[PDB]
């Protein structure tokens, strides 16, 4: 998806 | 009163430009603390020569990681901390917010948006927004990729307090 994470990037 | 923030931006060490920014002190002062002294770099450590690891053309710029340079790592100038409310919105192009791990777990790593983003919203704390050089944020969106991979490496050759 769009997602701003810090660690595991997902979708 | 609320502090602006400049970056100025490199691509493959080649200056770009400047973006600056206004925090919104008066609504998540820790926050805009966090990023306002990392921008200087006053207490030792900061953004100064970090990058824009992660770049998403139509959606935002992430960067921040100056400890592992890659989106695994950061920390602020408190040594993590909590999501200081969600008083504010991803409502545009130019919102500055901070990127998590999950609840209270605010570090250094930030992004730009590119366009709005309300998906994220009452996840990521809003502490800001592009005052000048949207221009220069579009130009290095440019460089993004879906993956956030960029063309070419994307700094913050420089970054400090103008007010
Ligand atoms: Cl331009
Ligand atoms: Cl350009």
């Amino acid at each position: 998806x769009l997602l701003v994470t810090a660690x595991l990037v997902l979708a | 009163v609320n502090p602006t923030v400049f970056f100025d931006i490199a691509v493959d060490g080649e200056p770009l430009g400047r973006v600056s920014f206004e925090l919104f002190a008066d609504k998540v002062p820790k926050t805009a603390e966090n990023f306002r002294a990392l921008s200087t770099g006053e207490k030792g450590f900061g953004y100064k020569g970090s990058c824009f690891h992660r770049i998403i053309p139509g959606f935002m710029c992430q960067g921040g990681d100056f400890t592992r340079h890659n989106g695994t790592g950061g920390k602020s100038i408190y040594g993590k901390f909590e999501d200081e409310n969600f008083i504010l919105k991803h409502t545009g192009p130019g919102i500055l917010s901070m990127a998590n791990a999950g609840p209270n777990t605010n570090g250094s790593q930030f992004f730009i948006c590119t366009a709005k983003t309300e998906w994220l919203d009452g996840k990521h704390v809003v502490f800001g927004k592009v005052k000048e050089g949207m221009n220069i944020v579009e130009a290095m969106e440019r460089f993004g990729s879906r993956n956030g991979k960029t063309s070419k490496k994307i700094t913050i050759a420089d970054c400090g307090q103008l007010e």
